[PDB]
């Protein structure tokens, strides 16, 4: 039907690929996801023949628009193949080695903030530059190393969430592809079922190329009729904001709508400060009335 | 020089929006949208004509409503023939409203405003409607004059002292009494009671009045609120409803007494309690945290980069089109500036930067 | 007024009458009151704000206008008569009110009376039309000029009041008494005809003054100042919104409900880098067909689990007999408006709804064994063809009111035991 | 109380004569 504007976020950080090798003992596993994509972009721009590619790398300190080369020469890669292919592929080689050489020079900084939520943003918008120019398909990539220490995804969840507000504006699904010990990213799940993304997560790097040949492949022009694989379901609820578990049924600020599994102390609002009436948190306290 | 009258536009423009403030805003909305449909909006002076266009506006606002805040409920009274006419409840769908304004597409405007009947059934619509939500109506309007069977006065304090709030986008010009409407609801404030210069500036007027309001510090109501998230099921059977009676494939369930609905977010129909999801309530969250707006660098000083750092693209060269976020040190350009602004709702330099 | 609560359960012709509106509310309320014996109360005490906007819908009325203004002359007339204007006009004039009321009921007909009406001088007179010899109008209708005239009489005596005298013109004219100059002009007069006696416009104008008096009059009805009055707002302070901003203090718990080293990461991002530098092989990348193949029944599982999943994406297509349908729909139902009747109940917490918590339950548990019953003939209806089919479809709501049964049994082994 | 009871049964009448209706 239309070129379908491809959109690739590779979150790339040492923290977690040297955690997934350590664990396992596929040394060099990144480079197999990247020549498996390397792959995956050969077979979308051979499905069609306009389908562009928007590539971004976000390392630890920041992102780094991948495909194309900014606004402002060797070959690894074989002669033989195409040339479009080969332009891209000796153009994200390049770009990769010269991330990786500055990951490398810059290593003993700490930077504790994931910047996959600003990357995603930052695809976004380059999303709403390449429809708005010249009418193509929306959809985006996420690739994650998922064996790292899942520190906080707290300050994650609402960028998350606006991120998905934007994607939901543009009709564009989120299809997640994650590499780690844990089986389940709950927010990224929600991501995709909201989004009707594309969620899976596994462990062997071994395998990927008929992994995300088979199921990511789900283009726009024949969404309707391709039944989604997801398996898992999801409740869309959070943790609590004073004790971090998910509630069912709880109570919300008036004023800062956050999650309170319990009565907070001191019945001031843990978020804004609102001190609440004792009249009304004593009904919300009231037990049932039963006969004797 | 047509730049030199746009930077001077601009930045008048701007003179209103210096001032951005973290105000409580009321989230747990109660909007109520009259409409009348009498000989004045008859006139297609207006292409095609005013019916017409409010029709589409309010088929508009009601998507708009309902997309930015999903916690309120919706209700419609038309005004004919010097009689008020309910036609939409609030609800928490906007499909039976988008129905009832459908009907009322066929339908021929005709007759004279009562702005005192309309107030006080829709002062009656208002009545069983808890604390928290708050009660305001949009009023629109083409007359220039109201026959009313008995005083609004008596109906402007009542109003008053229900603490319910007025908004009135007049048509023609100012009507006298819908300005004393306006200043004596809203606390003295003028800034409720306003007339379009054209349709753009109508769409303009029907996309600001989408936006929650400022509550007052005197007009305090700081509780807390019993919520339950529920939990969707996909069951092979179809199953009987509890709202509509009747069999369902899917559905949520109850998280308090287990019966299932069809639509969120809505309150039960059984334990009789909100249902929500947490993307709901998060959806406001640039209203609870607002962005600072992004200053153009001047054309004379040395410039940090020349190139945007968001959108990755040359900065055009007479001014400097550099928007500036100084809570993360990156200049943007204009494009950028737009998304980041209204579509986006963080700055992926604030989100790159560290803390 | 009739706004209370107790007011709207009063109401038992407004529960009849939009009783009457509806249908189904004829089939809930009959299964709920007549076939089920619920307080009626407790029916409308669930729709309370349905009564409420069902009154304020029939309990709104016009505001007054100029009926007569309205009326055109329309070769011959017809007569094209609106019951509501032609209330409009009795409302409007007691004294055509009066004329209709001791002359139709007594000598003759309605349009015959309109027509005499349109006929008579006095209709010209209210309206605005100069009255004239010429016209004879109708007798009948006439005679009532006199008796409309001590009517005027009556109404301005009524309409008169004192004057503010900041306004008083009266005042303003009274300023000196002993004003000695000449006689104004005729021209800025009020002119008269040639035997001294009026035209009459001072009569007509006067006459839609007192019009407009009465239009304000009837706006005033049951349904120092100075100061205020005198204040230039011009040059007051502007008015500055007292909105209060909010902060947000940011520190979220924890989610509840091996470390790795800086050396080890280095070393490993120096082999890793130097594998980077050193190759990249595409081809390699091809699997090896076997753990291939166990990705391929992943896959394929997934597949199937979730196209079983998709198989099941007015209500659904169903077989069963109509009148069971319609049966079962019932009981469903009412068996929803007893839940949640009954959580209405539990919820609000009173000893004094602890006999309503009581029977409720008892109506639960009937409508359990009803269920039941209904099971055993669709049992012996069906041989359980399908009756498992109904058993499952009602199975949800039971569920539920049998939670809400444990709940209550729960809840008085916790209280009484 | 007794008052109350004709009112139901005249409601009763009118809930029976709706029906053939
Ligand atoms: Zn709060
Ligand atoms: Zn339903
Ligand atoms: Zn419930
Ligand atoms: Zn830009
Ligand atoms: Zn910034």
């Amino acid at each position: 039907e239309s070129p379908s504007l491809l959109t690739v976020i590779i979150e790339i950080a040492p923290k977690l690929w040297t955690t997934f090798d350590e664990e396992g003992n596929e040394k060099g596993s990144i480079i197999k996801v990247l020549e498996a994509l390397i792959v995956f972009l050969n077979a979308h721009l051979a499905f069609n023949s306009a389908n562009k590619v928007a590539v971004i790398a976000a390392y630890s300190q920041g992102i780094k628009y991948l495909y194309p080369e900014s606004t402002s020469d060797l070959k690894i890669i074989n002669s033989d193949m195409y040339r479009r292919f080969r332009n891209v592929d000796e153009t994200l080689v390049e770009e990769i080695y010269k991330l990786f050489e500055l990951e490398k020079k810059q290593i003993e900084q700490n930077s504790q903030r994931s910047t996959l939520a600003g990357a995603m943003s930052a695809g976004l918008t380059y999303v709403n530059r390449i429809s708005k120019e010249s009418s193509l398909k929306s959809r985006l990539l996420v690739l994650t190393c998922g064996s790292g220490s899942s520190k906080d995804e707290i300050f994650q969840y609402i960028p998350i969430m606006n991120c998905i507000f934007s994607a939901t504006k543009m009709k564009c699904p989120i299809d997640v592809v994650k590499i780690g010990g844990s089986k389940e990213s709950t927010f990224l799940q929600q991501t995709t079922d909201a989004t009707n993304g594309v969620y899976l997560h596994v462990e062997s790097t071994e395998g990927l190329i008929q992994y995300l040949a088979t199921a990511m492949f789900i283009d726009p022009s024949l969404r309707p009729i391709i039944v989604k694989p997801n398996h898992g379901s999801v409740d869309f609820r959070t943790s609590c904001y004073l004790t971090g578990r998910v509630v069912a049924v709880g109570f919300i600020c008036s004023v800062c709508l956050c999650v309170l599994s319990i009565i907070p102390p001191g019945n001031k609002c843990p978020a804004c400060d609102s001190q609440f009436d004792e009249h009304v948190i004593a009904k919300l306290k009231r037990k049932p009335v039963v006969p004797r | 020089a047509s730049l030199v009258a746009s930077i001077v536009e601009a930045r008048k423009k701007r003179t209103a929006k210096k001032n951005i403030t973290p105000y409580q805003r009321g989230i747990i909305r109660s909007l109520i949208l009259t409409l009348d449909c009498s000989e004045a909006m008859l006139e297609k002076d207006l292409r095609p004509n005013r019916h017409a266009m409010i029709i589409q506006y309010a088929i508009d606002f009601v998507h708009e409503f309902f997309d930015q805040n999903p916690i309120s409920q919706m209700g419609i009274i038309i005004m004919r023939n010097g009689l008020a006419q309910l036609v939409s409840q609030v609800s928490g769908n906007p499909q039976d409203h988008i129905d009832a304004l459908k009907s009322i597409r066929k339908q021929e405007p005709k007759g004279n405003p009562s702005l005192q009947n309309a107030l006080e059934m829709a002062r009656g619509l208002l009545l069983p409607v808890p604390a928290h939500c708050t009660r305001e109506v949009l009023i629109v309007f083409g007359s220039l004059s109201t026959t009313d069977p008995g005083d609004i006065h008596q109906t402007i304090d009542s109003l008053v002292s229900e603490k319910i709030r007025v908004k009135v986008l007049g048509l023609s010009a100012q009507v006298a009494i819908c300005k004393e409407l306006c200043k004596a609801t809203n606390y003295g404030d003028e800034s409720f009671y306003k007339i379009l210069l054209d349709e753009t500036h109508l769409k303009e007027l029907f996309n600001e009045a989408v936006t929650p309001l400022p509550v007052n510090k005197i007009n305090k109501g700081f509780t807390l609120v019993k919520m339950g998230f529920p939990t969707r099921i996909f069951e092979d059977t179809p199953t009987f409803c509890s709202c509509h009676s009747k069999l369902v494939y899917g559905g949520y369930f109850c998280p308090n007494c287990h019966s299932k609905v069809c639509s969120l977010p809505t309150v039960c129909p059984c334990c009789d309690l909100m249902l929500i999801l947490s993307t709901h309530l998060a959806r406001s969250y640039h209203h609870l945290m607002p962005l600072k707006t992004f200053a153009e660098v001047p054309t004379t000083e040395k410039f940090r980069s020349e190139d945007c750092f968001s959108c990755q693209s040359r900065f055009p060269i007479l001014t400097s089109s550099r928007y500036r976020c100084e809570d993360c040190k990156q200049e943007f350009c204009v494009d950028c500036d737009v998304f980041i602004h209204e579509i986006l709702h963080n700055c992926p330099g604030c989100e790159s930067k560290p803390v | 007024d009739s706004l209370s609560k107790e007011k709207l359960l009063t109401n038992l012709k407004l529960q009849q009458s939009l009783l009457k509106g509806n249908k189904v509310l004829m089939k809930v309320f009959q299964e709920t009151v007549i076939n089920a014996g619920l307080p009626p109360s407790e029916f409308w005490s669930t729709r309370i704000p349905l009564l409420r906007a069902f009154a304020l819908s029939t309990s709104q009325k016009v505001g007054p206008y100029n009926v007569l203004s309205t009326i055109k002359p329309v070769n011959k007339v017809n007569v094209n008569l609106s019951r509501e204007k032609i209330l409009n006009i009795f409302e409007n004039y007691p004294i055509v009110k009066k004329a209709y009321t001791d002359n139709v009921p007594k000598n003759f007909k309605e349009p015959e009376f309109w027509a005499r009406f349109f006929s008579s001088k006095l209709f010209r007179k209210l309206r605005g039309e100069k009255i004239m010899q010429n016209d004879r109008g109708d007798v009948i209708i006439d005679r009532y000029l006199t008796l409309d005239q001590e009517f005027d009489r009556k109404d301005d005596d009524m309409l008169l009041h004192p004057v503010k005298k900041i306004i008083d013109l009266d005042g303003n004219i009274q300023d000196d008494p002993v004003v000695r100059g000449n006689r104004p002009d005729f021209t800025m007069q009020p002119g008269v005809d040639i035997n001294g006696n009026s035209d009459g416009t001072v009569d007509i104008l006067k006459g839609m003054n007192r019009l407009s008096e009465k239009m304000i009059m009837a706006l005033k009805n049951e349904y120092n100042d100075e100061r205020n009055e005198l204040k230039i707002d011009d040059l007051n302070e502007s008015y500055k919104t007292n909105y209060a901003i909010i902060h947000l203090k940011r520190n979220a718990h924890e989610k509840t409900t091996l470390k790795v080293s800086n050396q080890q990461m280095l070393q490993q991002l120096s082999l890793v880098m130097d594998n980077l530098i050193n190759k990249l092989d595409l081809n390699q990348v091809v699997p090896n067909n076997e753990v291939s193949n166990k990705i391929n029944k992943r896959v394929i599982t997934a597949i199937k689990i979730n196209a079983k999943q998709a198989k099941h994406n007015l209500e659904v297509k169903s077989t069963l007999p109509i009148d069971l349908l319609e049966s079962c729909r019932m009981l469903h139902t009412t068996c929803c408006e007893f839940l949640k009747h009954f959580y209405i109940h539990f919820q609000s917490g009173e000893q004094k709804q602890a006999s309503t918590v009581k029977k409720l339950y008892n109506h639960l548990k009937d409508c359990i064994e009803k269920l039941n019953e209904l099971f055993q003939d669709v049992l012996n209806g069906d041989g359980e063809s399908m009756s498992n089919t109904c058993t499952a479809y009602l199975k949800p709501v039971l569920n539920s009111i049998t939670l809400a049964t444990h709940k209550y049994d729960e809840y008085f082994n916790e209280y009484n035991n | 109380e007794e008052r109350e009871n004709e009112k139901t049964l005249n409601d009763y009448y009118a809930a029976l004569a709706k029906k053939q209706a």
